[PDB]
């Protein structure tokens, strides 16, 4: 079980995360700072979130063995997933969040049926509180039910260049990053950050409480803007590669708007329509929970 | 046999057009 | 399965089966094996496959 | 003798093995192996193809 | 073989019939630079027993590249195990722990 | 040559005897116990022993390596064995007793002509006085000298299942053998004590002196006992096997009386009648020297 460390589940240090950079890895806020921002005469107002439904999807148990975390690690972020909002492996998740039921979530990320003694697993009241909340992705395609997206992108950016004054306000100028770079960096970091266990980083940040959260949002302020660079990526319309003196450098096009296709083709990892139907209403779960 | 004698070779080439192929390979 | 332990070009599906036979929860094996009904003559035999 | 059971070469069994191939899906890669590689995990690659 | 509506309605109270059901998980999807498409396929009838009953493995074929294609499952971990013999007379398993 | 240990050859531990009870080894005193005793109405006499005619054998060096000692080992508690009484093999080892020989008894069992170095043997005066005893089983066999059978075992049956007030007195009723049981634990036994190095406990049991004797009965009354069950295995008559609970039972018909064949076809190991020919000469010089 684990049972639960007091300060996180991502305290624990057995499972942590590191982007490689090249041929060293390093930690995410040593990452961030080789990327400098370039303000435009462009501006997004912080506007606010809708409410989520409450209505996810009853109880089956078709057998499958379903490695629903690794299903959700792969759409964010990995490489032209397919089938992802496909309905069969949610519904068999929202059972995890009822009280007395056999069923266990596995400490690697596949769920089970009844048990088994050699796998250590998240205790069932700290499972029971993170499917409270993320099976109600499950149904985000719904044409009822069905998330935003051409809006929520007003927040990826405060976050990925949001100065300390901006995030204080509530408008932030257009920005444009841009970063040294090694050519197949992006698809690089994307290939990279696939095998973070971010269950591990989500299974906790619904059972963590109000002294242990403070102090938890103030220390994985990185491993959060990581994951939302990599995906800000994707969305973000025009990659323009500038050669100075010896050195070669990426610029991603604008950080805070959903150009609402192809980023590049090449250069980078794209978004297909199922894809902005996910990534949308996933990040209006964690952002309101996250703040 | 009777005289002994010298011979000489060289590493040949070989190479042909980028072949069309029907069958796919991964989903 | 398990049989194909290194000789599918399937590089997911190689993966769970050598996890399987590791965790000493499971042990593959065909062939001759030891039994405790063993020398026990019938006018022949009694051996374990 | 009475002979009530008779005796066979090699067991039967009740549950076999089907499949559905796709003809579309092959490898460019043609692996090999040694001959008794090839033997014991032989007809269970030709059934899994 | 394609059966009708006005004939589920009508079929004799013991009499089974089969209606197959499409797989299709493994399918290449079109190139880039093909003609679109306008209001497409209608799906009029489900399975609620559920359908999914005898499957060993399904689909072996590898998603580019080092990972399982979204829904694909594996051999068990109990038709890979050979045990041993009762301390008299039948078969146990390994066991466990 | 390993000198000769005060208080036995059998005190040194490099060689001992464990009964293999399934998975796990044993000890032969840990054994007997899972037996009990059905007194039965019927009795037997001990019987007094006729002496052994002196006579082994003259010699004669054949070149053969012979194993002595493993074909000893062989007839009594071996599985089927075959041409155990041939006359070639015994005759070679009374050369052993000879004062003065270039013949070496192997530590491992097998004797040799003139010597070797890399192999250690028993001290020339050790197998000396032991020869000088179980040569004389070599021709057990001819018709003038045979010995008995159907009457030595009326020791066989005391001491297997021989009460203290038995042994003690002269007559004791005829029991019947129960104790649990495995299948195939029968011939299991039987294929173990084969191994037991049975030329350790002979060879000293001739070497062993007053005090030195007096205590060594009185340690090995059980790797004794174990032999002579087995061995008394052979020559009852049925075996019956009760299923009770979920427990599973061997019964041996009768510990004290020479059926004269058969025991079990299937359910134990069989005797030929080259075998009572043998194992019967065997305990008419071994009880006769133990007591």
């Amino acid at each position: 079980m684990l049972q639960q460390p007091t300060g996180g589940y991502t305290t624990l240090e057995q499972f942590a995360f590191t982007i490689r950079n090249d041929g060293t890895n390093a930690t995410p806020t040593q990452f961030l700072q080789l990327l400098s921002y370039e303000a435009t005469e462009n501006e997004l107002v912080k506007k606010t979130i809708p409410t989520p439904e409450t209505h996810l999807p009853s109880a089956r148990n078709v057998p499958g063995n379903v490695y629903i975390e690794d299903a959700i690690t792969q759409a964010l972020f990995g490489i032209s997933a397919q089938n992802v909002n496909a309905h069969g492996y949610f519904s068999r998740l929202s059972a995890l969040a009822l009280p007395n039921t056999s069923a266990r979530l596995g400490l690697d990320g596949v769920i089970y049926n009844s048990e088994t003694i050699n796998i250590p697993f998240y205790d069932p009241a700290a499972v029971a509180n993170f499917a409270a909340t993320y099976a109600k992705l499950g149904n985000a395609s719904t044409p009822r039910y069905r998330a935003d997206m051409i809006d929520i992108y007003a927040h990826v950016g405060l976050e990925l260049a949001g100065t300390d004054a901006e995030r204080a306000a509530g408008v932030m100028p257009v920005k444009r990053a841009k970063f040294d770079s090694w050519e197949g960096s992006l698809i690089s970091l994307s290939r990279d950050v696939v095998n973070w266990k971010i269950l591990a980083f989500l299974i906790d940040l619904c059972s963590l409480e109000g002294e242990a959260l403070r102090a938890f949002k103030t220390r994985n302020r990185d491993v959060f803007r990581m994951m939302l660079f990599i995906m800000s990526t994707a969305v973000a319309a025009n990659v323009v590669n500038r050669k100075v003196t010896k050195r070669v450098d990426r610029v991603l096009e604008y950080i805070g708007v959903n150009s609402m296709r192809t980023a590049g083709r090449t250069a980078t990892i794209t978004y297909d329509l199922s894809r902005h139907e996910f990534a949308a209403k996933f990040l209006q779960l964690t952002f309101t929970r996250w703040n | 046999a009777k005289i002994a004698t010298a011979s000489s070779a060289r590493q040949t080439d070989v190479e042909k057009p980028a072949d069309v192929t029907f069958t796919i390979e991964n989903v | 399965p398990a049989l194909l332990r290194d000789f599918t070009q399937v590089n997911w599906l190689n993966r769970d089966i050598t996890n399987m036979l590791q965790q000493a929860g499971t042990k593959y094996g065909l062939g001759l094996t030891e039994t405790r009904l063993d020398y026990v003559r019938l006018v022949k035999t009694i051996v374990g496959h | 003798l009475s002979d009530d059971f008779k005796q066979i070469s090699d067991p039967k069994g009740y549950l076999t093995y089907s499949v559905k191939y796709e003809d579309q899906f092959t490898k460019k890669d043609k692996l090999r192996a040694s001959e008794a590689d090839d033997r014991i995990v032989g007809p269970t690659v030709n059934l899994f193809k | 073989q394609h059966v009708d509506a006005e004939s589920i309605m009508t079929a004799p109270k013991g009499k089974l019939f089969h209606l197959q059901f499409m797989d299709g998980l493994l399918r290449p999807e079109p190139s880039a630079f093909d003609p679109p498409a306008s209001g497409e396929d209608m799906r009029l009838i489900y399975p609620l027993q559920p359908i999914s009953v005898a499957r060993s493995m399904r689909a072996i074929v590898n998603h580019n590249e080092v990972d399982r294609p979204r829904g694909a499952v594996a051999p068990s971990s109990y038709e890979m195990d050979t045990g041993t013999l009762s301390r008299n007379g039948d078969l146990l398993y390994s066991p466990v722990a």
